[PDB]
RNA sequence: CCCAUAGUAGGCCUAAAAGCAGCCACCAAUUAAGAAAGCGUUCAAGCUCAACACCUCCCAAACAUAUA
RNA sequence: UAUCUACUUUAUUCCUCCCUGUACGAAAGGACAAGAGAAAUAAGGCCUACUUCACAAAGCGCCUUCUAAAUGAUAUCAUCUCAACUUAAUACCCACACCCAAGAACAGGGUU
């Protein structure tokens, strides 16, 4: 049980204690409740958000464009709520979920503004010496977003 | 260029227009060992002593 | 550098974690205080690369370079 | 220990000879090492143990006079070398390039002037195989050959 | 080539995958067990009968004698019914303990000859033995009583 | 590491070949040294073993300590 | 009839004498090292003589060339120790035009 102060006798990583989950949680209570004040009074400024649109993650903020390689079913000029919020922070704080925020606690608000399609791009193929060659062009259609709110609700 | 921005030297004596410019201090990778000469007293005294030795024999 | 403060809350599905900027103190602080080839080579001294930076390019590079290139921000 | 003091008179005289620390948390072994928890838990560092198993000229003292079991008198063995070498013992001389984990001695390792091709590469012995069952706090094994 | 070689065949990168993994792993013991925790009847009957034998006993320092004086030594000796003895004395320990000996246990160890006999004629071995300059007469014991050197020369005069 | 007497220079044939040129017995003394295990001599004499008594120019650079 | 790569000024040996026919060995035999010579080759130069020869280039000519001892443990003797120790490149080079010992051109040196 007893091993005196040797080179391999203790680990060289530091010894850390966690504490007991008690004051942990009155911590995490007071911490959450005054987030939650920062949240009601308006101590923020502008919010970031990573945004889980279409197959990706965006790191989305007010004011803002991000352009989708595909038809996204909206004519011109309509707004969307992006759910699947996945990060939300400010100068001061940030709130992440598990793996989402709730629909009830940020709302991400988008509007539609052009459905183009992209540059005509190549799509060659030549294997050699087997008279193999190949040309496709395709063009990917494409949407616009700019990004309009990113307001917050203080249910915490 | 990655080369030339680097600068070498063998002693402790550094040229003063490079020490005006330092930012950092980067702790060294090996964890240096230390003699009999650098122990302290109260380190080998922490320190059990472990076995009998024969009351009689030379060394 | 390491101070933040995390937190759970209370039903578990949301991480808060708050961080303030640390301002640096006043005590942490200083007051104000107040040829063609030997070219090349003092050049290169001053700003740490090497000569082949220095010497220039023909006219086929000059033109290729983008005169109006697109700025962001 | 005893000393050989002669002056012609000469005779042989006991002094300040010690016993056991007062407690081992694991007694009824065999070596000391066996008993004091460190089967597997020193190195070339730690010139503690490696100080008190030798002799004041650098030379060590025979297996039956410590009680040591063969295994860990040969990693002591090896942990001497290793830690003389590496210039961890300075007053324990007989009356320059730094070192550590030296296995053979400096003077008597020829260079590899012709190391091999990736497959049957000449590789450098770095650390000893006698201390490859230390307790391993690393991800990754010790690499003896480098 | 053939699947029989002189020299040892390649494997193809599978088989020597099997024979890596399927390597013979022997058992690791917990705890390393090297750190774990008629001829002697007949010498024990021949000097019980040599100790109930004598009444006196001395003894001596021979090894450092050569094999012709060894002999002379021994035909001077066999002109009296004294024996000479010589045996280990790990088994002489036991029959020092045996025969109530505690005086008598500090004195046989090493090289030593025992020089048993009944009647007083160490005085022509003190003769002989100051002949050569060497090889004293170590101490004895007579009828559960420790003889020693100057004790040996008062009970000779 | 020690330690090495004696029946005996075992008989037979062999100039003699003795433990050691070869055949056969391989008994026996003190407490114990084999009629003999390797040098060694024409042969001997000397020496060691056991056992008695103490026991064309190499070729990534490198790194054994931070938690699969 | 050379298009592209690559490239075009990075001191030995023999013989003779001395040491010495010393040390060594016991006689026969017989040193090294260092030094002095006489040669030869190679490299680097040079024209005073000789020779081909003549405002100069040459050679047959000349000059210069600098692993080992104790001590010692593991294995208390011992042990050269993949045991610890201790001890036994300089130089060279570097700020128009006319003639040239400089030179294919360009360059280079002189022009008081
Ligand atoms: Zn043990």
């Amino acid at each position: 049980g007893y091993v005196p102060k040797t080179s391999l006798s203790s680990p060289p990583w530091p010894e850390v204690v966690l504490p007991d989950p008690v004051e942990e949680t009155r911590h995490h209570a007071e911490v959450v409740k005054k987030v939650n004040e920062m949240i009601v009074t308006g101590q923020y400024g502008r919010l970031f958000a990573v945004v889980h649109f279409a197959s990706r993650q965006w790191k989305v903020t007010s004011e803002d464009l991000i352009l989708i390689g595909n038809e996204l079913d909206l004519a011109c000029g309509e707004r969307i709520r992006l759910e699947k919020v996945l990060l939300v922070g400010a100068d001061n704080f940030t709130l992440l979920g598990k793996p989402l925020l709730g629909k009830d606690l940020v709302r991400v608000e988008a509007t539609v503004i052009e459905k183009t399609e992209s540059w005509p791009r190549i799509i060659m193929r030549f294997r050699k010496r087997k008279n193999f060659k190949k040309k496709r062009i395709v063009t990917t259609p494409q949407t616009v977003l700019r990004i309009n709110s990113i307001e917050i609700a203080p249910c915490l | 260029t990655m080369m030339e921005r680097l600068h070498l030297f063998p002693d402790e004596y550094i040229p003063e227009d490079i020490l005006k410019n330092l930012v950092e201090e980067l702790p060294q990778p090996r964890k240096i060992p230390k003699r009999l000469d650098e122990y302290t007293q109260e380190e080998i005294d922490a320190f059990p002593r472990l076995w009998t030795p024969p009351e009689d024999y030379r060394l | 550098n390491c101070n933040v403060e995390l937190a759970l809350t209370s039903d578990g599905r949301t991480i808060v974690c708050y961080h303030p900027s640390v301002d640096i103190p006043y005590e942490h602080t200083k007051p104000i205080p107040r040829e063609e080839g030997p070219m090349i080579e003092q050049l290169s001294k001053m700003f740490f690369t090497t000569k082949h930076r220095w010497y220039p390019h023909g006219r086929y590079h000059r033109c290729r370079k983008n005169l109006n290139p697109p700025k962001d921000r | 220990f005893r000393e050989v003091v002669e002056t012609t008179i000469i005779e042989g005289r006991i002094t300040a000879t010690p016993k056991e620390s007062p407690n081992p948390p694991n007694p009824s072994g065999q070596c000391p090492i066996c008993r004091w928890n460190l089967k597997h838990k020193y190195n070339y560092d730690d010139v503690l143990l490696l100080s008190q198993f030798i002799r004041p000229h650098g030379g060590m003292l025979p297996r039956k006079i410590t009680g040591l079991c063969q295994e860990e008198h040969r990693k002591i063995e090896e942990c001497v070398k290793m830690a003389h070498r590496a210039g961890l013992l300075p007053n324990h001389r007989p009356r320059q390039l730094n070192r550590y984990l030296t296995r053979w001695a400096p003077g008597s390792v020829k260079p590899i002037y012709k190391k091999g091709p990736r497959w049957n590469r000449v590789r450098m012995p770095v650390g000893s195989p006698l201390l490859r069952d230390n307790v391993c706090y690393s991800r990754t094994p010790w690499k003896l050959y480098h | 080539s053939k699947a029989v070689t002189r020299h040892r065949r390649v494997m193809h990168f599978q088989r020597q995958k099997l024979m890596a993994v399927t390597e013979y792993i022997p058992p690791k013991p917990a705890i390393h067990p090297s750190c774990l925790p008629g001829l002697i009847r007949l010498l024990r009957r021949e000097i019980a009968a040599v100790f109930q034998d004598n009444r006196m006993i001395a003894v001596c320092q021979n090894v450092a004698l050569s094999a012709e004086d060894k002999l002379l030594m021994r035909h001077q000796l066999r002109k009296h019914k004294i024996l000479m003895k010589v045996f280990p004395n790990q088994v002489l320990k036991p029959f020092l303990e045996d025969s109530k000996y505690q005086n008598l246990l500090p004195l046989f160890v090493g090289h030593n000859m025992l020089l048993v006999s009944e009647e007083p004629k160490v005085k022509e071995m003190v003769r002989i033995l100051r002949t050569v300059p060497f090889l004293p007469l170590l101490g004895g014991c007579i009828d559960d009583t420790i003889l020693s050197r100057q004790g040996f020369i008062n009970y000779s005069k």
